[PDB]
């Protein structure tokens, strides 16, 4: 066969050791999702520094907690704004997610608030910038550099998925470099808890799976397809699915057809046509192994899935970080005041939060 | 020919 004695040997008892983490991992996910955290801070307790991104709802902020001067990132959501009804369960789904969640590639929560206009959730700030501003400035990924942040969101997928969770939101703009070079990942605000199917048409265009553009229940598979659009936009520069209106972009995904850059290894355009598989009986993720088809692909041969867990794989690159509060790899953004009305504003909607 | 910036969710559609 294609692995010998000790490799095999070796694989399953991975696997088990797996299966054990996962399971182990279940319950403490449980214990803090049947008892969440709120209201563990105050809007005056922080200093305001800058906008480090943007969105519907409103901003990510760099702020500097003034008791022990630590910086975070505070996403800041105007209630009025969260007006549409899947966007309310979201904003519970994302902190309710985000504040029992535990693993070394996901953005860490510290305290969650709300007043009269907004929500606040107050997480770790990752200083390294987006993937998403080093691969537009670079071009595109060497495909061992891809390889070393894809199979950190392969093992962060393996994690979520076993706690019944989809992430829904792939792509570079919500993948976070850390002073290590390793991945956070930030923005809950479509991850779901779901036992089998959901039906909210939701996600960024580019990275949507077929079966979500065609109004059809979905599983955690949408996620596996998502990992196949952001591989191979590490690799090539530009995502498979590529045009100037949503509308296009839709039509190119339910096609079935990719092309592959002519540099993109062989291996390489195998994984990509397993994940980028229409047919769910098919794609790489969904089938009877389920994750491990992927991380035994040939393509992730030389990938130690546990030296990467701990984080002990020499990353491609090391951010530049000069210094506590230093935003140097963030772009820049308008700045808006933080106004907070005299009346409560939508305090039905978000009782629990 | 396709989007080169930032790329927002979309929450229907
Ligand atoms: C932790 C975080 N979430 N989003 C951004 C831009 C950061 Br830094």
């Amino acid at each position: 066969g294609h692995m010998g004695n000790a490799a095999a040997a070796k694989k399953g008892s991975e696997q088990e050791s797996v299966k054990e983490f996962l399971a182990k991992a279940k319950e403490e996910f449980l214990k803090k999702w049947e008892s969440p955290s709120q209201n563990t801070a105050q809007l005056d307790h922080f200093d305001r520094i800058k906008t480090l991104g943007t969105g519907s709802f409103g901003r990510v902020m760099l702020v500097k907690h003034k008791e022990t001067g630590n910086h975070y990132a505070m996403k800041i959501l105007d209630k009025q704004k969260v007006v549409k009804l899947k966007q309310i369960e979201h904003t519970l789904n994302e902190k309710r997610i985000l504040q029992a969640v535990n693993f070394p590639f996901l953005v860490k929560l510290e305290f969650s608030f709300k007043d009269n206009s907004n929500l606040y959730m107050v997480m770790e700030y990752v200083p390294g910038g987006e993937m998403f501003s080093h691969l537009r400035r670079i071009g595109r990924f060497s495909e061992p550099h891809a390889r070393f942040y894809a199979a950190q969101i392969v093992l962060t997928f393996e994690y979520l998925h076993s706690l019944d969770l989809i992430y829904r939101d792939l792509k570079p703009e919500n993948l976070l470099i850390d002073q290590q070079g390793y991945i956070q990942v930030t923005d809950f605000g479509f991850a779901k808890r779901v036992k089998g199917r959901t039906w909210t048409l939701c996600g960024t265009p580019e990275y949507l799976a077929p079966e979500i553009i065609l109004s059809k229940g979905y599983n955690k598979a949408v996620d596996w397809w998502a990992l196949g659009v952001l591989i191979y936009e590490m690799a090539a520069g530009y995502p498979p699915f590529f045009a100037d209106q949503p509308i296009q972009i839709y039509e190119k995904i339910v096609s079935g057809k990719v092309r592959f850059p002519s540099h993109f290894s062989s291996d390489l355009k195998d994984l990509l046509r397993n994940l980028l598989q229409v047919d769910l009986t098919k794609r790489f993720g969904n089938l009877k192994n389920g994750v491990n088809d992927i991380k035994n692909h040939k393509w992730f041969a030389t990938t130690d899935w546990i030296a990467i867990y701990q984080r002990k794989v020499e990353a491609p690159f090391i951010p530049k970080f000069k210094g506590p509060g230093d935003t140097s790899n963030f772009d820049d953004y308008e700045e808006e005041e933080i106004r907070v009305s005299i009346n409560e504003k939508c305090g039905k909607e978000f009782t629990e939060f | 020919a396709g989007r080169t910036g930032r790329r927002q969710a979309i929450h229907d559609i």
